[PDB]
């Protein structure tokens, strides 16, 4: 359920640090610009673990699945875009 | 009761390393055992450590705890860590996350009921004062539930966010500290937080020492390397305590340089050139354009002090038993009460946790409190039911929040903590300072008692979550502030410019802060092992 937005912004807290900067603010500014399988992506990629997110953001590997790849590129993209989080 | 109840033998609260392991073991005991989550398991804090002759480890930890670490609750450590750590095997990195997913599994297995993504509110009392449980939101529906239990395990983990910059993830608001003051349990050590001196500003992401070791120093606005001040042999390379300070120092003076990542100091590297930075430190050039947003070879990387560890906590046994004092200022149990990992002060660490005994004291404490809990059971008695107002006191703090729309917002609220509790209560410690800072957190805390709650639906309100951790950052940041101006010496992790030095004539023992009358008195350390002599200071 795309629309259930109060359900996604929960599952971006995180165990670690530097995905909640990296995660939380693209939720926040950025879901809304998404389109409707932009949206299904971004929740499937939450689904995964902490260290895989926070490598494939690092370009430390990358998954194996066209889908998610092109949304950490956007995470990446949209991030560098916003600069540090205040 | 009007509120529904689900009873257990044991409720587990927090399901990092410590709770999980505790959690496994009651269940293999063959007792009931719910486990309470705020996060999936694998999103717990505990994700994020990396990289994986016992008299010789329990004496580097010791040493390394200033001698306010407990030589039993060490002895017990470093002698059990090894078969503790071989029975997980026979059930950035993965060492975290394999922790945490074969524990998971684990509970499972063993029918651990967990309860994912449920948020713990406060402990429940009976009218003899013991542990009866605690009441928990489900996050999903916003459905309140009395979690009755003989035994409550609080495994909530840090509280880094007292801070403006910590290392820790945004879930580590010390939920366990604040259920446990406002239920009149005491806390521990709270003075004794790990900072490291620069973590990238606006982050918390640490900069490794080494980026000073190579050549690396500090410029403050006006770009003057202001370590030859402070220090002027050791300058950029002095000891953390000193670093660290200085950094605050010029911040809370002007001098601190600004901009989208708040008040920082400049870590500048680029004067070592290209190759040697590619070479020498590929991984900081890396993590700097990510979260400083700044390339390190042209820039200087904004950095600050920033909070790592907590050290003090709920002071307990080696059974998990959560302890306060009476008037004779002797140890008693708190009936049905129990703590294990970086929320306990067992106090294996004293002033200053030492690299990977953190891992360690989750997995042999953890499990130490599921050995002895039906013992602990035993050990406490019958516990009397909780009555309707005894459910209804833990709910209070709840209902506030649901009936102020208007008010103050707590996001505000949060930042003029972490901003005070930086400033007076990090790594700069003086009295003076301290005195101001006390009043000006009794004024924050005034405020957060009018503050409002916008959101007022039931299913997935992060808001509400959100107000309710910042009660719990207010109360473990009181009780953090109020020992630090008690400690008047200079030991470990806790350091103060009017009192430099360390004082094992006055001062070699642990801080207790009593809810109470949230005021301080002091609890002996052990130096009594049992297979081993004492290590003397
Ligand atoms: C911050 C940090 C710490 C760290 C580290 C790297 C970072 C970035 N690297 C380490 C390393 O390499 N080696 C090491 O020995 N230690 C390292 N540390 C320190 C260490 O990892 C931590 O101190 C330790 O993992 C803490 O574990 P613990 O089991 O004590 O607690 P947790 O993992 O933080 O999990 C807490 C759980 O509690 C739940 N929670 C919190 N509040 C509530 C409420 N209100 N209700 C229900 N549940 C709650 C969380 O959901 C979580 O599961
Ligand atoms: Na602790």
């Amino acid at each position: 359920d795309i629309n259930n937005k109060a359900r996604i912004h929960w599952a971006c807290r995180r165990g670690m640090r530097e995905l909640d900067i990296s995660i939380m603010p693209f939720f926040e500014h950025e879901y809304d610009s998404l389109s409707d399988d932009e949206k299904r992506i971004f929740i499937r990629l939450l689904e995964c673990d902490d260290p895989d997110l926070f490598n494939w953001l690092m370009n430390h590997g990358k998954p194996a699945d066209a889908e998610l790849e092109m949304m950490v590129r956007l995470i990446q993209t949209r991030n560098r875009e916003r600069g540090p989080v205040a | 009761m009007k509120l529904p109840v689900r009873e257990f033998d044991a409720v587990v609260i927090g399901a990092g390393g410590a709770g999980m392991r505790a959690a496994l073991q009651i269940s293999q005991s063959g007792q009931t055992c719910a486990l309470l989550s705020k996060v999936f398991p694998t999103r717990s804090h505990t994700v994020s450590a990396q990289g994986g002759n016992w008299e010789w480890h329990m004496y580097d930890t010791v040493k390394g705890s200033d001698y306010i670490g407990d030589q039993d609750a060490i002895e017990y450590m470093c002698k059990t860590g090894p078969e503790a750590i071989l029975e997980l095997e026979h059930m950035a990195d993965r060492t975290g996350h394999a922790l945490l997913h074969t524990l998971y599994q684990q509970n499972l297995k063993n029918h651990t009921t967990i309860f994912s993504e449920w948020y713990a509110l406060d402990l429940v009392k009976n009218q003899d004062g013991a542990v009866v449980g605690c009441t928990a939101l489900c996050i999903e529906t916003g459905e309140v539930v009395y979690f009755k239990a003989r035994a409550t395990v609080l495994a909530t983990g840090g509280a880094g966010r007292i801070y403006q910059s910590t290392t820790n993830a945004h879930i580590n608001t010390g939920d366990g500290v604040g259920m446990a003051i406002r239920a009149g349990v005491p806390v521990q050590d709270m003075e004794m937080w790990q900072f490291h001196p620069t973590g990238i500003a606006g982050a918390g992401v640490l900069v490794t020492e080494g980026c000073r070791g190579e050549g690396g120093y500090l410029l403050n606005k006006h770009g003057e390397r202001f370590m030859e001040r402070y220090a002027p042999n050791a300058k950029d390379l002095a000891g953390r305590d000193v670093v660290a300070r200085s950094i605050m120092i010029e911040i809370r003076e002007g001098r601190g340089c600004d901009g989208p990542w708040g008040p920082h100091a400049k870590l500048k590297l680029d004067h070592l050139g290209k190759e040697v930075l590619e070479s020498r430190l590929p991984g900081i050039l890396e993590l700097s354009r990510t979260f400083a947003h700044v390339d390190p070879v042209k820039e200087p990387i904004p950095v600050i002090p920033t909070c790592h560890y907590m050290m003090g906590g709920i002071p307990t046994k080696v059974t998990g038993q959560a302890l306060t004092v009476n008037e004779k200022g002797e140890d008693v149990v708190v009936p049905g009460l129990f703590a294990v990992g970086e929320i306990a002060c067992v106090s294996v660490h004293g002033a200053n946790r030492l690299g990977g005994n953190s891992l360690l004291d989750l997995v042999v404490f953890g499990r130490a409190a599921g050995l002895h809990l039906q013992e602990s059971i035993a050990e406490q008695g019958a516990l009397r039911d909780a009555s309707e107002s005894d459910v209804e006191a833990s709910l209070d703090r709840l209902n506030r929040w649901n009936n102020n729309r208007n008010g103050e917002d707590p996001v505000a609220i949060r930042k003029a903590l972490q901003e005070c509790m930086q400033h007076n209560f990090s790594v700069f410690r003086e009295g003076d300072a301290m005195a101001k800072g006390l009043e000006q957190l009794k004024v924050i805390r005034e405020r957060l008692k009018n503050a409002r709650l916008d959101d007022t639906s039931s299913e997935f309100n992060t808001q509400r979550v959100e107000c309710l951790e910042l009660d719990n950052l207010m109360e473990t940041a009181y009780a953090t502030a109020v020992s630090a101006n008690f400690r008047t010496e200079s030991r470990g992790a806790h350091s103060r410019f009017d009192f430099p030095d360390r004082d094992d004539e006055n001062w070699l023992c642990h801080s207790l802060y009593l809810p109470e009358s949230e005021s301080m008195t002091r609890r002996s350390v052990n130096m009594e092992p049992k297979l081993r002599p004492a290590f003397p200071p």
